[PDB]
RNA sequence: AGGUUUUGCGCGAGUGUUUGGGUGUAAAACCCGCACGCGUAAUGAAAGUGAACGUAGGUGAGAGCUUCGGCGCAUCAUCGA
RNA sequence: AGACUAAUCGAACCAUCUAGUAGCUGGUUACCGCCGAAGUUUCCCUCAGGAUAGCAGUGUCGACCUUCAGUUUUAUGAGGU
RNA sequence: UUAACUGAACGUGGGCAUUCGAAUGUAUCGACACUAGUGGGCCAUUUUUGGUAAGCAGAACUGGCGAUGCGGGAUGAACCG
RNA sequence: AGGUGUCCUAAGGGGGGCUCAUGGAGAACAGAAAUCUCCAGUAGAACAAAAGGGUAAAAGUCCCCUUGAUUUUGAUUUUCAGUGUGAAUACAAACCAUGAAAGUGUGGCCUAUCGAUCCUUUAGUCCCUCGAAAUUUGAGGCUAGAGGUGCCAGAAAAGUUACCACAGGGAUAACUGGCUUGUGGCGGCCAAGCGUUCAUAGCGACGUCGCUUUUUGAUCCUUCGAUGUCGGCUCUUCCUAUCAUACCGAAGCAGAAUUCGGUAAGCGUUGGAUUGUUCACCCACUAAUAGGGAACGUGAGCUGGGUUUAGACCGUCGUGAGACAG
């Protein structure tokens, strides 16, 4: 027959039994979602200094 | 029993009372970028790029920028665990946060006290600490003395 | 509910890809050919003895379809095929509504 | 009635397969049978080879 | 016991009845006192009290261990580097609050006194402003120290 | 009563090893000795390695050994507490100096024709007791094809168990998008 | 019988003798090899195509080693090929 | 009269298929030691039942990383009882 | 992107610790693998809905019985210690 | 307390001019209300629809032009397992509308208005395959829509059993017992009034406070591997809310006959016609013919008239098997 519909009781409990776990931050957040056009930018511009970085050794004064 | 996206939400979103029609434009004119602390509160009369009801009150960290937007990172709490949630609202619905305002006084001061004392030659006493209970001190009567009270009897005043 | 008998929007065609002017007809049903490979598979699994061997649907709760438009382009003969929502009565290239002389 | 990710099962047992079950237990015994059998067609054909070309 | 009480509780280091610790009174410890004053007595101790404490019920955290205090090279060996070096020093620091009292008290041991002697009251979960026995008494707490323990 | 969340809390780590090796019994004795009458940290974790088991304890390949002997590293010590493979691939073999658990026949062969040692724990403890000059290697752990199985779900990316691979096996519904959704 | 994770063992870019043959103190023990199974290469419905610009890359952490300047295993995050 | 058809009839008796199926009652065999729950979320011709998440045990691995907290203080936001 | 080396992101180099920038605790840090039982609940202070009311039916935060003995309420699963 | 299975080529998009409902005062027929004019007028009007939010050189209203209600795939939000469906948000790459321009536009101002696998059918490239080799028909493939499941995460489906069967349930009804007392029964408090005059000899409106478990309800705690389920016959005992008997107090108590109250349960409380009756109504005697309990006392104490197995008849209902607290 009839019975019982909804309840609450132990699940503040339950949930605190082992902790609410924060996930862990980080240093370098992803650029998931991140504008494209912003983006294609980005990834040139990574490019051209990291060759510079290597350039600066037998070429000079890239600083 | 309904749960639509804007149930229960009749005094949340309302304008309030003497504050309707137009929108003071100095909302427009701020500017934003990532990393900056900001906090949601809707405004009900611009019905674009509106947050869910939940969202109204939290505080969140920028993370992109857009031509009438900005993304922002909040942290929900389902049962036992944490969540991080990725929203998009318009710039009329946010607003740079006075939460980090205090930490920036308070480390410029400490860098130039710190500076300042080690040219002079005393020691700093820097970092705050809580209140502590007072201390002693005297009180005069002269040209104040006490008064001498007493409870009052009891009567009817209807 | 009441739609023009022309209309200009994209068209995907590999030399136009852009706004052309279009027919616009409405979407009747296949014949329902007796050579697919359902029709052929199913005349074989009803044959002989044991009776109806697959379901037949009954409780109908629709009173309406959905009715898609076909589109013509009119430079070179590529057709599109856009979806509406629902309705009770449609028909196409009807009288704009008038305003303001209402009289009965 | 899968109730964790496991690889879906497929075994074909069911039909009465526990009436046609073969047991090789006599495996070395066929194995000296045979070779009897060698050793005894070798000593019919005396000088000839066993095998054909 | 609720929740919120119960954690206040174990930060104070009160795991166990009959469990005694000294505090440091400021604005952020006296009033988290007082979430949990259905559960304590507190009061003011004086130079007898503390006294006896140290000597007859002292022992020290090493390794997370409890090492009973009964010679001078103990204190020396873990709280050398702040200038403490005898019994003295200890009850000293703690006594009058020294720059080092952090240190100082974390080292000790909680306390584990006995029941006391002569009875609590007819009723001991009231306040002790109506009669009770727990809550804030100022200088009554040192003939409750001396007979508990 | 005491209130307290945790009581009698077994520990996590291995306190000796599971095998019944003989000759590994003997390893652990001496290095037991070592790790308590030394202070080089060499010693303790070379120690706790000899308990690890056998998905703990990958194979290492000349090529990855090869890898970290450059850059002023030619003239130290490779130590490994695992087996030591062959790389078909490596066609000229560097010449080194290293003390393993075990090779393989051929990894033995090619270190020794190029010129170098081939030492065991035991005889590694005798020549540098404290570790000086040495350097520790591992193998690589997530590199099993167990692995890419843990954690499958949505939006995952991971590995099915599916009994065969191919057209008819898992990808009507729920990859594609033309029949149904998409995971 | 067929799967899956974990523990011990042998060999290791290979691994697995026993369907079968040779032999035997005979249902034991010992030896032999051509094929074959799994793995070494993926992706598409398919015809098909098919993995190095760099000392096999850059950045932030990392046990250990170190001539004290630094080199940085496993693994985590991120931008690239 | 649903009556009678070997004390058996609103479908006789005998052997086999047959150890026929059951989301339903009943039972389930020596000792000690350590840890120790749920009757709750979503879906099902689902409501005496299952899958899914949660609560629990065991096996570990990375450091001994020094980080964390069912709490307080200080600064600053949101709410319509 | 801006009229524009004007900006935006990622960077090289340098400077600021003498004290790394509120209290208390750290008798318990992070990640992973495989799996058991459970999915009929009931009681109490405070808030509270239908009902004349009920040892009635239905909810929120917390604490208990179920899964638990001991001293008190003469007796009694839920009360006090 | 209510609402949805719709409606719209404009009721979508852009731009531009204007301000509303209503009140005051005037103008031939004209009046309460037709059309015109001035002043005031914070939204009291309008925005397709239920309710809430929002809007004043507009999001309303009138005028001009159009089809962003278009193409390609991805990211994010609420219900949530952070699966699916519905709906929504911010960009990217194209092609367009409008405006002088900045800009705005990816259907309806926001919160609802809808749909999987298999099969059929249409659109697209000019694409792959029919496995001995070619060419044209035919068929099978890849990407996007439509045909529908309202029990809406989606089986193809009429009754009866009073001839009946099996596994279970006190998780679930019909009888006792337990908590409650609305309804049923009984008793009080105040006093407008009746009683010839006079509130309380005898009564009591409008209101209000209680008691009991011999009526009936509400709940489903205990029993479904069973507690024998209406009434009558015989027999014992208990309660008092007293019909008669003992002794008394009041009266609108002259006598007689009566009415109200107290102490009191020791002692009695009937014979018959009709009905299975419990309940009831008549005849007659008597001092009187009071009300109740005990597992609605009482079936190994009786009887079997009724209800409540199987046979059978009638009336109404059903096409029929059959149904009826007739
Ligand atoms: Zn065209």
């Amino acid at each position: 027959a009839k019975s019982k519909n909804s309840s609450q009781h132990n699940q503040s409990r339950k949930a605190h039994r082992n902790g609410i776990k924060k996930p862990k931050t980080q240093r370098y957040p992803s650029l998931k979602g991140t504008d494209p056009k912003f983006r294609r930018n980005h990834r040139h511009a990574l490019h051209g200094t990291a060759k510079a970085l290597k350039e600066f050794k037998e070429g000079k004064r890239e600083t | 029993h309904a749960a639509g996206l804007r149930s229960g939400t009749r005094y949340a979103f309302s304008r309030g009372f003497r504050k309707h029609g137009q929108i003071p434009l100095s909302t427009y004119l701020r500017t934003y970028r990532v990393g900056d602390i900001v906090d949601i509160k809707v405004n009900g009369a611009v019905q674009k790029g509106m947050p869910h009801k939940f969202y109204h009150g939290k505080t969140g960290v920028v993370y992109n920028v857009t031509k009438s937007a900005v993304g922002v990172i909040v942290y929900k709490r389902v049962k036992h665990r944490y969540i991080e949630k990725r929203i998009n609202v318009r710039i009329e619905h946010v607003k740079p946060s006075r939460s980090r305002e205090d930490f920036l006084r308070r480390v410029k001061e400490n860098a130039e006290l710190k500076k300042k004392a080690k040219a002079e030659g005393v020691p700093v006493q820097l970092k705050r600490q809580p209140a502590m209970p007072r201390e002693a001190h005297t009180v005069s009567i002269a040209d104040n003395k006490p008064v001498t009270l007493a409870p009052v009897a009891y009567e009817t005043t209807i | 509910v009441n739609v023009p008998k022309t209309r200009k929007t994209f068209c995907k065609g590999k030399d136009c890809q852009k706004h052309t002017l279009h027919k616009v007809t409405q979407y009747k049903a296949g014949k329902a050919s007796a050579f697919a490979q359902g029709k052929r598979r199913y005349d074989r699994k009803q044959s002989g003895y044991g009776g109806q061997t697959k379901p037949v649907f009954h409780k109908k709760a629709k009173t309406t379809k959905k009715i898609v438009l076909r589109l013509e382009c009119s430079v070179c003969k590529t057709k599109k095929q856009l979806p509406l929502k629902r309705c009770k009565h449609f028909e196409l290239g009807g009288d704009k509504k008038t305003k303001g002389a209402a009289l009965v | 009635a899968i109730k964790h990710n496991q690889q879906i099962p497929n075994n074909h047992f069911r039909k009465h397969w526990q009436r046609r079950v073969r047991c090789h237990f006599d495996q070395p015994g066929k194995k000296v049978t045979r070779r009897l059998a060698r050793r005894a067609k070798a000593a019919a054909l005396a000088p000839r080879p066993v095998d054909k070309l | 016991i609720p929740p919120k009480p119960r954690k206040i509780l174990q930060l104070l280091r009160l795991r166990q009845i009959n469990n005694g610790v000294f505090v440091k009174v400021t604005k952020a410890t006296a009033e988290m006192i007082k979430i949990v004053e259905p559960w304590v007595a507190y009061g003011y101790p004086n130079l007898k009290s503390v006294r006896e404490l140290i000597y007859k019920r002292g022992y020290g955290k090493v390794n997370g261990q409890r090492i009973p205090l009964t010679d001078n090279a103990i204190i020396e060996e873990n709280l050398g580097k702040y200038g403490i070096i005898c019994i003295e020093d200890l009850i000293h620091e703690i006594f009058t609050v020294g720059p080092n009292f952090k240190q100082a008290a974390n080292f000790l041991w909680p306390f584990k006194l006995s029941n006391p002697n002569g009875g609590f009251r007819p009723r001991k979960f009231k306040h002790f402003i109506e009669g009770g026995d727990l809550g804030n008494r100022e200088e009554h707490i040192n003939a409750l120290i001396r007979a508990m323990n | 009563g005491i209130d307290l969340r945790w009581k009698h809390v077994r520990s996590s780590h291995r306190k000796a090893p599971k095998s019944d090796n003989v000759y590994l019994k003997l390893l652990v004795k001496l290095y037991r000795f070592l790790a308590r009458r030394t202070e080089a940290p060499f010693n303790k974790v070379v120690l706790r390695r000899l308990f690890m088991s056998r998905i703990n304890r990958p194979p290492v390949s000349l090529s990855r050994i090869a890898r970290n002997l450059k850059n002023g590293n030619e003239k130290k010590t490779v130590v490994v507490v695992a087996t030591v493979t062959d790389d078909n691939r490596l066609l000229q073999v560097p010449k080194m100096e290293v003390a393993a658990l075990r090779f393989t026949a051929k990894a033995r062969a090619r270190i020794e024709a190029a010129g170098g040692r081939t030492l065991t724990l035991d005889q590694l403890a005798l020549e540098k007791p404290t570790g000086a000059n040495t350097l520790l290697l591992r193998g690589p752990k997530n590199a099993r094809e167990a692995v890419k199985h843990f954690g499958f779900g949505p939006h995952k990316h991971k590995k099915p168990y599916v009994r065969s691979k191919g057209r008819k096996f898992e990808r009507a519904r729920g990859r594609r998008r033309s029949r149904g959704f998409k995971v």
